[PDB]
């Protein structure tokens, strides 16, 4: 049998112009192999307000395999890799099902987005901070959400710290990443940044 | 009271309740219609995603508003 | 992994089958195209969904399992 | 940074990375000190084989870390 | 599951076949792909050269594994 992935990616895209914005997935040139995702984040989470961009990557043995996937778009999840995008979700490898498409995995990732699983994490520490400090996670993601992915505020605590570290002559990101990572105790974000 | 939901064979049905009924009824409902057994169901409507034991009053589902199914998933 | 599942083809006047379309390709059931229903009433092209059967045990809808 | 590759044998391999490293390109680094293979190296550290797609800050792999370096099968 | 040929130019194939499969079934296999005679194909999986008489499964060549064509 033939592999039906563009037929079938093809067939995805006349089925998503009935509907009723949440979710959308474009074409990122006149490949078909090579998609490009949008979700909204969830209401009720720190996401809330953000836009997150995703590189989708059809294999042609598709839909007989996942779609691969990766969040383009920074994000602060613990099943999330806080520096690549790379998403831990059974349905993107060992539970995936050929009856799925795009929109469904899109709108599983929102849910994933409200419903993170800490204990099996692809981001160790931003794991570690969800189960310690739940409420500097839930700042951090914000904040993730507010510098990365466009939502409304972030709290005014943690951004005059990450003011602080960059008037020093560090990069911002770099900066961010480092207050995210050390649990914004700024004396040990500030001994990584300046160590080589 | 009629609500859609977009299912897993990518097609909208159309279902009799109320909002006095639980997402556990609505999931019932749906295994009914299409073979996919409550366990692996999980309805998620704009972004959120919806718990057994709240109602479609709870979440204020009205009118004909569409839910969307999708299988269980778990971050690992 | 070779399966006696239920198959027929598929005929769209004598369709006493809930389903009319192949979740796999995408595609609906067609006159003379073989089908091959799951041990969970699910049915799909045979071509389709014994591929998937090739490397997975369960049915591509539901999960559920196609060989006990 | 750096981290240290131990071996079954007891070599130590001290190489320099970015948390942002990806297992993979930390296999890649074993090779251009040690001439191994990728497809031959599993790296073991606090009870997790590790995955080429994680970064080292994915598992919280700090500075001066020690990583152990199990071979596979040559022969085949 | 799904495995890698890598070629003598140095392009890397990908072929998602079964276990089952014999080695001849992917010296041909591999020719309709993008390949020419399989009788000239040579291919190397972990140091052995592959004998078209036996399996992948006979070499144990796993999902994901990466297999190499030389000629003859
Ligand atoms: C989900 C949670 C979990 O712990 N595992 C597997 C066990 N495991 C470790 O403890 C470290 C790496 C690893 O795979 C899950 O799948
Ligand atoms: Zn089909
Ligand atoms: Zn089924």
């Amino acid at each position: 049998m033939a592999n039906i992935a563009v037929q079938r990616i093809k067939r995805e895209f006349k089925e998503v112009l009935k509907s009723e914005n949440q979710i959308k997935v474009d074409l990122v040139d006149e490949n078909f192999t090579e998609l490009r995702g949008e979700i909204a984040g969830p209401p009720d989470t720190p996401y809330e307000g953000g836009r997150y961009q995703l590189e989708i990557k059809i294999p042609e043995t598709y839909p007989f395999n996942p779609p691969k996937v990766r969040f383009i778009t920074k994000i602060w999840h613990p099943n999330i890799s806080s520096v690549t995008g790379a998403i831990k979700l059974d349905i993107l490898r060992d539970q995936w099902a050929a009856a799925m498409t795009l929109r469904t995995v899109l709108l599983s990732l929102q849910a994933l987005l409200a419903a993170a699983e800490p204990d099996c994490p692809q981001d160790a520490v931003v794991a570690n901070q969800y189960k310690q400090n739940p409420e500097m996670f839930k700042q951090t993601a914000r904040l993730w959400a507010h510098v990365y992915a466009g939502a409304p505020v972030s709290s005014p605590e943690y951004t005059k710290k990450i003011e602080n570290l960059s008037a020093m002559g560090f990069d911002r990101n770099a900066v961010i990443v480092a207050l995210s990572s050390k649990s914004w105790d700024v004396e040990t974000a500030t001994e990584l940044l300046l160590s080589n | 009271m009629q609500i859609f939901v977009k299912t897993l064979t990518g097609k909208t049905i159309t279902l009799e309740v109320e909002p006095s009924d639980t997402i556990e009824n609505v999931k019932a409902k749906i295994q009914d219609k299409e073979g996919i057994p409550p366990d692996q169901q999980r309805l998620i409507f704009a972004g959120k995603q919806l718990e057994d034991g709240r109602t479609l009053s709870d979440y204020n589902i009205q009118k004909e508003s569409t839910l969307h199914l999708v299988l269980r998933l778990r971050g690992g | 992994d070779i399966e006696q599942l239920p198959s027929y083809r598929f005929n769209p006047n004598n369709h006493q089958s809930e389903q009319t379309l192949c979740v796999v390709c995408m595609c609906d059931f067609e006159s003379r195209q073989l089908l091959r229903v799951l041990p969970c009433n699910h049915e799909f092209h045979a071509k389709c969904v014994d591929k998937w059967l090739k490397a997975n045990r369960t049915c591509p809808i539901c999960r559920a399992d196609a060989s006990e």
